[PDB]
């Protein structure tokens, strides 16, 4: 199908370097225009740059003129943003969007952090449980954003509830993962909850399970 | 028999002419019909025509001090301006302080 | 720079009816070679990227159907959802895609009017691993609500707790439309053991009266 796939984000130092790749499958990279766009935490949509298809005619936002720089390698299907001198309003995810007068089809993002400080890889802490049962996931004290949580490797989906995170007094961020399944199959189901924390290269299988008395 | 609107004459065949964002790739024949293919992203054809090759697109140098008046499109050329900066050449290939 | 300004801001519409987002443009968006007007509409669900809608203002991309409809010219512009479905519910963007730079509104957050489901409410008590550390969480669930609002109370031995805790709610649910909270007491190991029973007391619109659920401290 028509895919782009953007790497190359995580957690940079003010006024340091980044360069953003979006690796495109699917169809003819080199018949399209190709633009990054970008979303800063909670706010709306910025147009970054875009690069033409024929002579790879490039144009700029103001807001990032002079240092970032965008680029494609045609016979590589890859796109790419150098991004320079980073201040901290540049943290976004980083969208890759290809165009013919419109951009009707996106990448799923990559988070860029622009941050003083250093990465913390979150502790992970059962939810245990006592018709329904619930059972979860406290992913506590971590920067930055995102940790992604899955269950069961990606197999059990339904019910799942992923809670935004929430900014903890301590300047770290935690959340939780929680989901309800049969009661009769607490006993005989094993319930595994994934989070994975990329910037720090934390990767946690926590096997939720009833407690013992 | 002559040609009606928006056709043209090929060895005594009236065909019809591309619409505009769109080259010709075949000629029509007594029993086909003119074969036109979409101009490509940095591409354009403003008219009705019978061309084999699409134009590209003007392109706004901010060096140069041009702005984007209006973008591209495939029927259309870009337009471009200047911006605070005031234009040199009437045809305004570039501007000025 | 032309500047795309939406209205409402944040807009609720039950299903099956009718939502009206709306468009302005500083500049006009009417190429007058092709006669278009440039104007994108895109949707944007949760953790997803934006999708396209509608682009020339009033030409639907593949795929959209029939009751998402673009409508507008010049520098006025609508978005109409008709017979308003559960999996709408998203952020709706309009994008000047007339020139260089492209610029989009600010956004309109859709919200699904859906009748009343009352909380299922869960209690979670802190892992021992926690402990282990010296601070204790304590979760509790709100699970598939509707309407959002709702007064969760913690008490630990009777006393009502405040200050200590912390709420987090999922987006709107795309099938059922319902929301899902999270409350976090959080305490130090210390004042964690000093008392025996820990509750939360749910008030919500479904429930015939507030619903507490509780622990006591070890069992």
């Amino acid at each position: 199908e028509v895919q782009l796939v953007e790497s190359g984000g995580g957690l940079v130092k003010p006024g340091g370097s980044l360069r953003l790749s979006c690796a495109a499958s699917g169809f003819t990279f080199s018949d399209y225009g190709m633009n990054w766009v970008r979303q800063a935490p909670g706010k709306g949509l910025e147009w970054v740059s875009y690069i033409s298809s024929g002579r790879s005619n490039i144009y700029y936002a103001d807001t990032v003129k002079g240092r970032f720089t965008i680029s494609r390698d045609n016979a590589k299907n890859s796109l790419y943003l150098q991004m320079n001198s980073l201040r901290a309003e540049d943290t976004a995810v980083y969208y890759c969007a290809r165009s013919w007068g419109y951009f009707d089809v996106w990448g799923q993002g990559t988070t860029v952090t622009v941050s003083s400080a250093s990465t913390k890889g979150p502790s992970v802490f059962p939810l245990a449980p006592s018709g329904t049962a619930a059972l979860g996931c406290l992913v506590k004290d971590y920067f930055p954003e995102p940790v992604t949580v899955s269950w069961n490797s990606g197999a059990l989906t339904s019910g799942v509830h992923t809670f935004p995170a929430v900014l903890q007094s301590s300047g770290l961020y935690s959340l939780s993962s929680v989901v309800t399944v049969p009661s009769s199959s607490l006993g005989t189901q094993t319930y595994i909850c994934n989070v994975n924390h990329k910037p720090s290269n934390t990767k946690v299988d926590k096997k939720v399970e009833p407690k013992s008395c | 028999t002559a040609c009606r609107e928006k056709q043209y004459l090929i060895n005594s065949q009236c065909c019809s002419l591309c619409q505009p964002g769109q080259k010709l790739v075949s000629d029509c024949t007594e029993f086909t019909e003119t074969e036109c293919l979409p101009c490509g992203e940095s591409e354009f054809l403003d008219t009705w025509n019978r061309e084999t090759h699409c134009h590209q697109h003007k392109y706004c140098d901010p060096n140069l001090g041009l702005r984007v008046q209006q973008k591209g499109t495939s029927e259309t050329d870009t337009i471009c301006t200047c911006e605070g900066w005031h234009c040199t050449s009437e045809a305004c290939e570039s501007c000025v302080l | 720079d032309i500047v795309m300004t939406q209205s409402p801001d944040s807009l609720a519409v039950s299903l099956g009816e009718r939502a009206t987002i709306n468009c302005k443009s500083s500049q006009s968006l009417l190429n007058l070679g092709n006669q278009k007007n440039y104007l994108t509409w895109f949707q944007q669900k949760p953790g997803q990227p934006p999708k396209l809608l509608i682009y020339w203002a009033s030409t639907r991309e593949s795929g959209v159907p029939d009751r998402f409809s673009g409508s507008g010219s010049g520098t006025d512009f609508t978005l109409t959802i008709s017979s308003l479905q559960a999996e709408d519910v998203a952020v709706y963007y309009c994008q000047n895609d007339y020139t260089y730079p492209l610029t989009f509104g600010q956004g309109t957050k859709l919200e699904i009017k859906r009748t009343v489901a009352a909380p299922s409410v869960f209690i979670f008590p802190p892992s021992d691993e926690q402990l282990k550390s010296g601070t204790a969480s304590v979760v509790c669930l709100l699970n598939n609500f509707y309407p959002r609002e709702a007064k969760v109370q913690w008490k630990v031995d009777n006393a009502l707790q405040s200050g200590n805790s912390q709420e987090s709610v999922t987006e709107q649910d795309s099938k059922d439309s319902t929301y899902s909270l999270s409350s976090t007491l959080t305490l130090s190991k210390a004042d964690y053991e000093k008392h025996k029973v820990y509750a939360c007391e749910v008030t919500h619109q479904g429930l015939s009266s507030p619903v507490t659920k509780s622990f006591n401290r070890g069992e």
